[PDB]
């Protein structure tokens, strides 16, 4: 009953791991000594990568070991840790809070000062933009410029220097160049502002997301920049065209979709094996970036279409077929935040919609907006608390077959329902 | 398998709305449409770029290799070398065993295939670099002395053979009796599973220079990368067991 | 079959040495198993130096229904924020008893 393992101390310089093949039903008292014989005052214990390690009595068989396992050399974990006592009380609040990391310090201060000059770029940025389209002045572009080329020389200024005060004073300094890059030919704010304020995030996106020196704020940069390009060619086609009365967010949807599904060929297109742990989550880290996107503008064509009334019932098909296209496209990407920014596109779909039924001073299916919402948060905590309907492990082997079928025949086969909406074959 | 049912259905609804079929005005388009739905259906479109591609083209170290040679062979040993896709924390992307009948020494080779970003963590461990390398000889090794405990003699080879000449591939649909029958002067036949070993997953590969169920590889990169010392999964959907 | 003793995660005896020349001294632990049909198995040991990433690993779960439960309470906090938001900026501008 022989099972074969490989097992890895590493405590005294570097670390060994060796497979090797224990004989079973023992306890683990007796075959530690071997283990610590061939690979290596304090007792140890065969640990499994991942979890606690073992009481010696139980053996290698009914603990839940398979043959193959990589078991580490551990401790056998603690004990009682010889608690401290104080009796004056004065005393007792100057010791016992000591282990806190409540030191002051001069890098307190440095995350203080960082924060506030990024609160002082966002509430600049807020209040002259109160500022300019509220009332009418031209101060308030002014000042919008000032701040925003102020930010913008002192983020290329220490890329070098601290380098993540640099990333981030980047990423929040594309709210203020994006307030400013809507205000040129004012109008009543346009069909263009878009389009110039999406050149300037694309813009800063792109010479900012290659010049990053590490990562830590790669993947905004790439989501931004792809939500910017796309964005700014359907404003082109907005702006010059068509006059493109409905047909705005169709062109959206329809390329937050194409970003979505045909996002391996792309993400590969944006990219000694010394530093190949960095690439891989930098290319993890641009996909994680890109189906943001192909979320984002999934969100923001289907905000377009049925934001006001009098539109088609195929819109509230072409909108649900959308989110089923872009949750039903959860399964086939293998990280986390990829299969959460897809999972969570119904949801930004939900408060999108009804924070646009709020300012569209409806409030009939604002409620039902919130009703939607409640259906999701449901749905969520049904799949959450018992593990049945999130595992697709208990399921059917055609079943999968025709839920993938169709998937793939709603989210590309909504072009015939998109010719309904724009009406791209009545002409 | 995505994009030309996109087309169909743009063609479709470009065709059907032209319920006066008259005068050529949108009977052109009618017509035009009921042609492009019957032509874009993709075998003969992908039957022009597999053209493009093949007489385009007749002019790493992210994946690593490691071959050995058993001699005596048989599916005999076939449970202890479909185990090791995933033991020993290094997570081996495919294991292909590979079958050379070219006389009567049906030469079997065992090749193991580890990537460098299936198990980034397990070879960053190492040391400060990616020792891929010594790593996949160190796997090759101990499947080495796992068969030469259990029974067929193995051995560790480096210019280990030659599938095509480093000629006509073909692919059956699995099970047991296709793979029994496989003419010409050179036969070859090829498993590989992948895909978490406790439920594993394999592809079939084969050639001779169709036979009862096969299908040709039409469109040759099949045996380009048949050589077990080559780093590719051997194209073609694996099957359920 | 070929039945010998072994010493704990070793190599079965050769047959025809005895147990003083193998180096068993009193007090070990021996079990019976096979004899291997060919090589001792050299059980080729593999340096490693900053294993502590390993464990990095597989702490780092993966998606599982573990991130399904931050996902369920950050949905849930999301909704019960928005329940306010959108009935605070009705009531504030015209509001019934809904």
């Amino acid at each position: 009953p022989i099972v074969r393992v490989a097992v890895l101390a590493a405590g005294d310089d570097g670390g060994r791991l060796t497979e090797m093949a224990l004989p079973s039903e023992l306890p683990l008292r007796e075959i530690l000594p071997a283990v610590q014989r061939i690979v290596q005052p304090v007792r140890l214990s065969l640990a499994p990568i991942g979890g606690a390690p073992f009481s010696l009595d139980a053996t290698l068989d009914t603990v839940g070991v398979v043959d193959g396992d990589l078991l580490a050399l551990q401790a056998v974990p603690s004990g009682p840790p010889a608690p401290r006592i104080v009796e004056d009380i004065a005393d007792a609040a100057v010791i016992f809070s000591e282990a806190r990391r409540r030191q002051w310090g001069p890098t307190h201060i440095a995350r203080g000062a960082a924060l506030a000059l990024i609160g002082l770029i966002l509430v600049g940025t807020g209040l002259s933009v109160a500022h300019r389209v509220i009332t009418g002045d031209l101060l308030g572009q002014f000042i919008v410029s000032g701040i925003a080329l102020a930010t913008v020389i002192a983020a290329l200024a220490v890329r070098n220097r601290s380098a993540v005060l640099a990333t981030s004073l980047a990423v929040t300094a594309l709210v203020p160049v994006a307030a400013a890059f809507a205000l040129g030919v004012p109008g009543d704010f346009g069909a263009p502002n878009v389009l110039l304020a999406a050149a300037g995030v694309a813009a800063w996106s792109l010479i900012s997301m290659a010049g990053s020196p590490d990562d830590r704020g790669i993947a905004v940069f790439t989501a931004t920049a792809v939500t910017g390009v796309g964005v700014l060619l359907v404003a082109g086609a907005a702006s010059l065209w068509v006059i493109s009365s409905d047909v705005i967010g169709c062109a959206l949807v329809l390329l937050g979709l194409i970003v979505t599904v045909q996002a391996a060929q792309l993400s590969a297109m944006w990219a000694v094996l010394a530093d190949l742990p960095r690439r891989v989550r930098v290319s993890q880290a641009h996909q994680t970036g890109v189906i943001a996107a192909g979320v984002l503008l999934g969100v923001a064509g289907s905000v377009a279409l049925v934001s006001s009334a009098n539109a088609s019932p195929w819109a509230w098909y072409i909108v649900v077929a959308a989110a089923a296209g872009a949750a039903l496209r959860a399964r086939v990407w293998d990280s986390a935040a990829c299969k959460a920014w897809l999972l969570g596109h119904s949801y930004l779909l939900a408060v999108a919609l009804l924070v646009a039924f709020v300012i569209g001073d409806r409030y009939q299916a604002a409620l039902w907006a919130l009703a939607a919402l409640a259906v999701l948060v449901l749905v969520w905590i049904v799949a959450a608390l018992n593990p049945k309907i999130a595992s697709p492990d208990t399921y059917s082997l055609p079943m999968r077959r025709m839920v993938g079928f169709l998937a793939t025949g709603l989210d590309a086969s909504l072009i015939p329902v998109m010719a309904l909406l724009v009406g791209l074959f009545s002409l | 398998m995505t994009a030309r049912i996109a087309l169909a259905s743009l063609f479709v609804v470009a065709a059907v709305l032209a319920q006066p079929w008259q005068t050529t005005t949108q009977r052109w388009v009618l017509g035009v449409s009921i042609a492009a739905v019957i032509v874009l259906l993709m075998f003969l479109t992908t039957r022009i770029g597999r053209a493009l591609a093949m007489v385009r083209r007749n002019r790493d170290a992210h994946r690593a290799t490691v071959v050995l040679r058993v001699d005596p062979a048989a599916p005999a040993q076939l449970p202890v070398v479909v185990g090791y896709l995933d033991r020993y924390g290094i997570t081996c992307d495919k294991v292909r065993i590979t079958h050379r009948d070219a006389g009567g020494t049906r030469r079997s080779w065992i090749s193991l295939t580890v990537d460098a970003v299936d198990n980034l963590a397990a070879l960053q461990a190492r040391s400060a670099r990616i020792p891929l390398q010594d790593t996949t000889e160190v796997v090759g090794r101990r499947l080495a002395d796992h068969l030469r405990e259990q029974g067929w003699t193995v051995t560790v080879v480096e210019g280990v053979d030659t599938p095509l000449p480093v000629v006509a591939a073909y692919r059956v649909k699995v099970l047991d009796e296709v793979l029994a029958e496989i003419p010409a002067e050179e036969t070859w036949t090829a498993l590989e599973f992948t895909g978490s070993p406790a439920e594993p997953l394999l592809t079939v590969c084969a050639a001779v220079r169709p036979l009862a169920g096969l299908t040709p590889a039409r469109g040759r990169p099949a045996l380009a990368a048949l050589n077990p010392l080559s780093t590719e999964r051997l194209d073609g959907t694996a099957v359920p067991l």
